[PDB]
């Protein structure tokens, strides 16, 4: 039971600084180098740097030099890595581990990450869309249908339909993000074509950032 | 900084297999490798380090191997916990660097999309903006090209798609792609359609609506 516990989720406005902890337990702290690790969307994982509780000795890649600063609480028993400059190119889940202490090293203690986003967006709920059966069509026999979830911030937002009923065939798709820097998301259910008059089909959209929830019918036409 | 070339960047594969992950330095690195597994949404977790030592707890059918700059994680017979994306990292000269990841999925039959258009709603036609969405559902493999066209001229930059992972029942995929128009350019033209081109398709199939 040797334990990594990182920062809770955190939103920051670009140009803005922002200091994320990781609290080290089970094991003498001092001896063990912290190691930082970066993870955002589409670029794998990439190697912040690393510092030792109680000398305090420190190591920067030099991509992350000017951007990211190391400090190790050892009373606490806490470690941090202040973030500065923040751009949406910083927008990632960063972790903090345990690696090596003088000569030795069995393997890592990842903590569980810490979620970090940087815009300049305020929080708004959505607008639902139906995404209607059949362009020209009704007999065709198997049918979709859905509802297109539109310009929302910030993350996440949640989707049922049927309220939980109705699982089968659902699709719902990652969130996107849209130029106005607002999200966009789909849940698509394809059904029977012949349940299209003898059926309901509304989806359930929530957003609790904005206190948001709206139950949507779709249908032909 | 010591390059790391891992290879394949994914690979599909069957329960049973013996599936093998490169990664190349290029530099002599001594050694000096770990390697990772993720999966999605959770944190990595190291599996060998030193290039060929297990991690105290992790299944015997993980071995890594090599020396000098040519490594190698080998999963002797996969299971499907396996799946996910795996790194190796070299930690042999600062700045320590990760080769850019290997994505393990599912292989299965070739399976055609069914695709679907779907018109802007006139509840937001309203607002002033048009979205105009084409489904392919259930396909794989992953690869796959939708392309727009309106009255025949060809939509680019104006559009955004996102996947759904393997499901967990028949491993197929799920895509969306929304075309996003001014009302105003939307009332401009007169044939919307959705061409899209995947394996499964012995030729190009096209779906689309007029107004």
């Amino acid at each position: 039971q040797v334990q990594l516990q990182q920062s809770g989720a955190e939103l920051m406005k670009p140009g803005a600084s922002v200091k994320i902890s990781c609290k080290a337990t089970g094991y003498t702290f001092s001896s063990y180098w912290i190691e930082w690790v970066k993870q955002r969307p589409g670029h794998g994982l990439e190697w912040i740097g690393e510092i030792l509780p109680g000398s305090g000795s420190t190591n920067y890649n030099e991509k992350f030099k000017g951007k990211a600063t190391f400090t190790a609480d050892t009373s606490s028993n806490t470690a941090y890595m202040q973030l500065s400059s923040l751009t949406s190119e910083d927008s990632a889940v960063y972790y903090c581990a345990r690696g090596h202490s003088y000569y030795f090293y069995d393997g890592d203690y990842w903590g569980q990450g810490t979620s970090v986003t940087v815009s300049s967006a305020s929080t708004k709920g959505p607008s639902v869309f139906p995404l209607a059966p059949s362009s020209k069509s009704t007999s065709g026999g198997t049918a979709a249908l859905g509802c297109l979830v539109k310009d929302y911030f910030p993350e996440p937002v949640t989707v049922s339909w049927n309220s939980g009923a109705l699982t089968s065939g659902v699709h719902t798709f990652p969130a996107v993000l849209q130029s106005s820097g607002l999200y966009s998301l789909s849940s698509v259910v394809t059904v029977p074509s012949s349940s299209l008059g003898t059926q309901t089909y509304i989806c359930n959209v929530n957003h609790k950032p904005s206190n948001t929830k709206v139950d949507k019918k779709v249908e032909p036409k | 900084d010591i390059k790391m070339t891992q290879s394949p960047s994914s690979m599909y594969a069957s329960l049973g297999e013996r599936v093998t992950i490169t990664c190349k330095a290029s530099q002599d690195i001594n050694s000096y490798l770990s390697w990772f597994q993720q999966k999605p949404g959770k944190s990595p977790k190291t599996l060998i380090y030193r290039a060929n030592r297990l991690v105290d707890g992790v299944p015997s059918r993980f071995s890594g191997s090599g020396s000098g700059q040519d490594y190698s994680l080998t999963i002797s017979s996969l299971e499907y916990e396996d799946m996910g994306i795996y790194y190796c990292l070299q930690y042999d000269e600062f700045p320590y660097t990760f080769g850019s990841g290997t994505k393990l999925e599912i292989k299965r039959t070739v399976a055609a999309p069914s695709v679907f258009i779907f018109p802007p709603s006139d509840e937001q036609l309203k607002s002033g903006t048009a979205s105009v969405v084409c489904l392919l559902n259930n396909f794989y493999p992953r690869e796959a090209k939708v392309q727009w066209k309106v009255d025949n001229a060809l939509q680019s930059g104006n559009s955004q798609e996102s996947v759904t992972e393997q499901d967990s029942k028949d491993s197929t995929y799920s895509l969306s792609s929304t075309l996003t128009l001014s009302k105003a350019d939307y009332e401009k033209h007169k044939v919307y359609a959705c061409e899209v081109t995947h394996q499964g398709l012995s030729s190009p199939v096209t779906k689309s609506f007029n107004r």
